């Protein structure tokens, strides 16, 4: 079977769009967003997510990750395609030739 | 399946066998894999959403240690 | 491996420009005499 | 418990028997070290 | 004529090969016997000379 | 309190260190198809470029390990990279795990140099153009170093991931202390943590390639 | 306590060995600069040697941090 | 040093062997490179 | 910028008094669900949704908690 | 008294390990002079390797100031 | 009492002789890079010497690490 | 006792002399790569100079290990 052509349309690479549409009707556009700020400010206030040394090693490895994606994403995004539309063409080409070796024959 | 049911019997309706819950993961994996990973022109968000659910697990067991480093006491 | 060798050139092409440069900096007393004693006339079929 | 033979051991058959045969001889050495280290502790 | 009714029947096969997007590596072997790895000469992964790889 | 990120993780009394060691293979999906998605297209390319690197230098008997020495650079390069995530417990900082990847692959490498081809393996201890009158000293080196190569691997990898995490965790605590102090200094201590995270990303891969190269070089000297 | 005080001297002396590996990474990444200005067409194969030379020299420094931490913390 | 607490070593040795030798390799045997055609 | 403000001016604003009657009307709706048991009518789809919006409004009590003390991380003293 | 004293003997003896980063930065910027006088067209490709070889020297220079810190403050 | 305190200093000093192998392995792989870029058709035979050199310089450093432990643990 | 104590710092610091023979074997086997990448037709005569330089630099390493095992067990 043929694969589809797109995934799940995820926003911020962390929360899928099936969530925003799920809460859009009753709570509106800014519904889920204010939940985020509502949970984060609650988490680090009641010391659920306690600020530690790991907080600043989190932001760094999240900063390098979000910058490596934005700077080297599109290059790998198409390079994974060119490996296919090469392997695809490399087949369709020989496929036609393999007819000449049987049409001439 | 749930997201359309309403009954507490569903919790006991399920197949809670050593082979039962495995088929609920193997089907929960292929429902995710087929959605975000197994598509041409897929994006990195098929992975950066697994790691985000791998940090929350790597933090959940690591909370018994970070609690000894709160900067308040209330 | 110099830059011109990476750029496809050869030492003959390197030497043709360096020698042309020296003659192009010769003074007019010698520039006319030096250009005809080293000019090219051969042609490729 | 089928396909534990077919999917899980049929592929690894030429390796677990012929190629990694000396690995296990080393993996026995390792197990002797780990128990000994835990024995003196 | 025998060696021709064969070819015309052979050629229509490679004329109707599945669109490659739906093709499996076990299907690429029956179509192009050139591509089937030599699991007898090379028993272990990657079943081919690393240089060829 | 400082080595907290290296103690065996347990949640609800369950040894969660098994769901963390078995996870790396979950990020490597496979397919029988001919033209798949971008993930398996990039991965099957890396495995092609990697296997052509470690394995090309081997003879026909050394290339029978082309499944081991490739499925090992894939397991160490994925365990290290999954350690740079926040709060993550990377099991490559464990001297237990690392000693279990090092001893078998090493012992199983010299055994095949002693159970077969032994008369040739006896010639690596004595280099080719070696004069005699000081051989009774060189025999110590080539054996006592051989007897400590399995501990060189497991500690070269343990002490490089441990110390890489300890540094990032300390420099992290620095930025936390100077946060409530002169802030333009916090941004210079932080940018040191960013250059250090780009280093710990590279050393996450380099320590996987060197581990699986030194196991390769031991193999090449025994096949 | 003299036993817990002598830990800080050994731990502080054990970590001097990082001076070695700090000087062998300058040789490697200095030789890469020399060896790349002579054959800049081998840029990828030289860098694949600056990596093996980096990790195998730096490793010898961490063997001193091992004893710097085996003494300081784990006796 | 918590690496030296040898009571949790068998918790790190066995799930590694079950990954480096059986699960990661099995997923490699599924990555095959077919020879190119004519 | 202005986009967050463009949406705030509709729902991130104090309510009208005319909505209080219909607000307690829905309050009486769910309480009759508690009297006889109309909570049994709820399928899980919107059941969790009513729960999240409850945690949604609950966090308003906590962001208001931190502004009543002029401190973010716990109690300043 | 001896415990808080044995730290300056251990701290100072631990910041010696940055001597190796003073020789590693010499050999790096000493080969940028040799590698650039050989191929003065790669002035911007070499200089980016010197900054890489220089940064990796601070890396092994920091592993010492860590153990010079732990001994001093977080004993 | 002090007989054990001296085993933390004598073992912290013995392990700094590893610094001689952090600089040796750098010179070996700083020459495999230079020597290669000059004669890149001998990659198989230069690497076979960089390994012999990496093994013989490391074999000296690990003598220090063995006397570090043979003092700290045996006697 | 203070003799059995100091005889551990002595025999523990005497063995830093091996840091010399660590970087002496790295240069001999490092320059052998550069001496062979230049004149590979002398491989038998070069390698006989490397083994001479490896045995004379390491011999200075043994003279240190010999002293550490002299102020420990001999007297
Ligand atoms: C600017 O210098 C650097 N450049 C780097 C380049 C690359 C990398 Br990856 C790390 C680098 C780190 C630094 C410093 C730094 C500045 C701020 C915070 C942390 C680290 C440094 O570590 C110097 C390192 N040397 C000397 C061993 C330092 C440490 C401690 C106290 C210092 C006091 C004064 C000056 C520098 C001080």
């Amino acid at each position: 079977p043929p694969l589809p052509e797109y995934g799940g349309k995820v926003r911020y690479g962390l929360i899928p769009e099936e969530f925003f549409q799920f809460l859009y009707p009753k709570t509106g556009v800014t519904g889920p967003y204010v939940l985020g700020t509502g949970l984060i400010l609650y988490a680090l206030s009641k010391e659920i997510y306690v600020i530690s040394a790991e907080t600043f090693t989190a932001l760094s490895v999240l900063g390098v990750m979000v910058y490596g994606i934005k700077k080297y994403g599109p290059f790998v995004a198409d390079f994974a395609d060119k490996l296919n539309e090469q392997k695809l063409a490399q087949l369709e080409e020989a496929k036609q030739a393999s007819i000449q070796h049987i049409q001439n024959a | 399946e749930v997201k359309l049911g309403e009954l507490p019997s569903w919790i006991l309706m399920r197949d809670f066998s050593p082979s039962g819950i495995f088929g609920a993961f193997q089907r929960g994996y292929y429902r995710y894999y087929n959605k975000y990973i197994n598509v041409k022109k897929g994006s990195i968000s098929g992975i950066t959403m697994v790691l985000a659910c791998y940090v929350l697990f790597s933090y959940s067991f690591s909370y018994k240690h970070l609690k000894h480093e709160r900067l308040r006491k209330y | 491996v110099a830059y011109w060798r990476q750029a496809g050139l050869s030492y003959i092409r390197y030497s043709q420009i360096c020698a042309k440069a020296v003659r192009d900096a010769l003074k007019t007393e010698f520039k006319a005499n030096a250009e005809k004693t080293s000019g090219s006339n051969v042609k490729i079929v | 418990l089928q396909s534990i033979i077919k999917n899980i051991w049929i592929p690894m058959k030429p390796y677990y028997t012929k190629v990694y045969q000396e690995i296990w001889i080393g993996m026995g050495l390792m197990g002797f070290i780990v128990y000994k280290i835990r024995a003196a502790d | 004529k025998a060696r021709i009714v064969e070819y015309e029947k052979e050629m229509e096969k490679m004329k109707n090969l599945i669109p490659f997007d739906q093709m499996t590596i076990e299907d690429l072997n029956e179509a192009f016997p050139e591509t089937k790895l030599d699991k007898k000469k090379y028993p272990y992964w990657p079943h081919q000379p690393i240089e060829n790889l | 309190n400082l080595f907290a990120s290296f103690i065996a993780p347990t949640i609800l009394g369950l040894p969660a260190a098994v769901l963390i060691i078995l996870f790396p293979p979950l990020l490597i999906p496979t397919s029988k198809y001919l033209i798949n998605n971008r993930l398996i297209t990039t991965q099957q390319w890396l495995i092609k470029l990697t296997s052509k690197q470690m394995m090309t230098m081997h003879n026909t008997k050394g290339r029978t390990w082309s499944l081991m020495l490739v499925s090992l650079i894939i397991f160490i390069a994925t365990t290290n990279l999954l350690g740079l995530l926040p709060h993550s417990f990377t099991p490559t900082t464990q001297l237990s795990m690392n000693l279990a990847m090092a001893i078998p692959l090493w012992a199983g490498t010299v055994i095949m140099g002693f159970r077969s081809k032994i008369k040739n393996a006896l010639a690596h201890f004595l280099p080719q153009g070696t004069p005699t009158p000081l051989i009774p000293m060189l025999v110590i080196i080539e054996t006592i170093s051989l007897l400590i190569q399995p501990m060189a691997l497991a500690v070269r990898l343990t002490a490089n991931i441990t110390a890489g995490h300890l540094l990032m965790h300390l420099i992290g605590s620095a930025t936390l202390a100077m946060s409530t102090i002169n802030l333009p200094s916090t941004l210079i201590i932080f940018t040191i943590l960013i250059l250090l995270t780009i280093l710990e990303i590279a050393v996450a891969l380099i320590q996987a390639y060197v581990f699986t190269l030194l196991v390769s070089l031991y193999l090449h000297d025994n096949t | 306590d003299i036993d817990t005080a002598a830990k800080f001297i050994g731990a502080g002396a054990a970590t001097v060995g990082v001076a070695g590996s700090g000087a062998g990474i300058g040789t490697v990444f200095g030789s890469l600069i020399i060896g790349y200005a002579r054959n800049p067409s081998l840029k990828q194969q030289l860098f694949s040697y600056a990596i093996l030379g980096f990790a195998l020299s730096e490793a010898m420094g961490l063997f001193c941090l091992m004893v710097a931490f085996l003494i300081l913390f784990a006796m | 040093m918590p690496q030296l607490n040898t009571t949790v070593w068998p918790t790190m040795i066995t799930p590694m062997l079950l990954t480096l030798f059986l699960i990661t390799q099995l997923k490699m045997l599924n990555t095959n490179y077919h020879l190119p055609p004519s | 910028l202005a986009t967050f403000w463009y949406y705030a001016k509709v729902e991130l604003v104090p309510p009208t008094p005319a909505e209080i009657p219909r607000a307690i009307q829905s309050l009486k709706k769910i309480v009759n669900s508690a009297q006889t048991g109309s909570f049994k009518q709820l399928t899980v789809k919107e059941a969790v949704l009513n729960g999240l919006v409850a945690t949604e409004v609950l966090m308003w009590f906590y962001v208001g908690e931190i502004i009543g003390k002029r401190g973010i991380i716990g109690y300043d003293v």
